[PDB]
């Protein structure tokens, strides 16, 4: 897997069934962390 | 078989051309012939034949 802007993504060209049917794929694997729920503030539901 | 389908095709069925045997038997029969000639008649046949 390469490193497109700090996010690790993996190519893996898939299998072949017909004669002209290449059909690639691509994908990644995320997770987000929010330690120390002290510094966080929200002002939910503004008129907008 | 070489059929025509598409170019977004579906890879058609198998072909497997075949060979066959012939087997031509020989070892049964024969063509023969016999004589059955005596021993006295071959001695007088050097006399009464010109």
């Amino acid at each position: 897997a390469f490193s497109a802007n700090g996010v690790y993504t993996l190519m893996r060209q898939l299998a072949q069934t017909s004669l002209y049917v290449d059909n690639f794929v691509v994908g990644c694997i995320p997770q987000l962390q929010l330690t120390t729920r002290k510094n966080v503030g929200v002002i939910k539901n503004i008129k907008v | 078989t070489a059929t025509g389908v598409a170019i977004t095709g579906s890879a058609p069925a198998a072909s497997m051309d075949a060979t066959l045997p012939a087997q031509l038997p020989i070892s049964a029969a024969s063509v023969q012939s016999t004589f059955t000639l005596n021993l006295k008649e071959i001695e007088e046949s050097k006399e009464q034949v010109t």
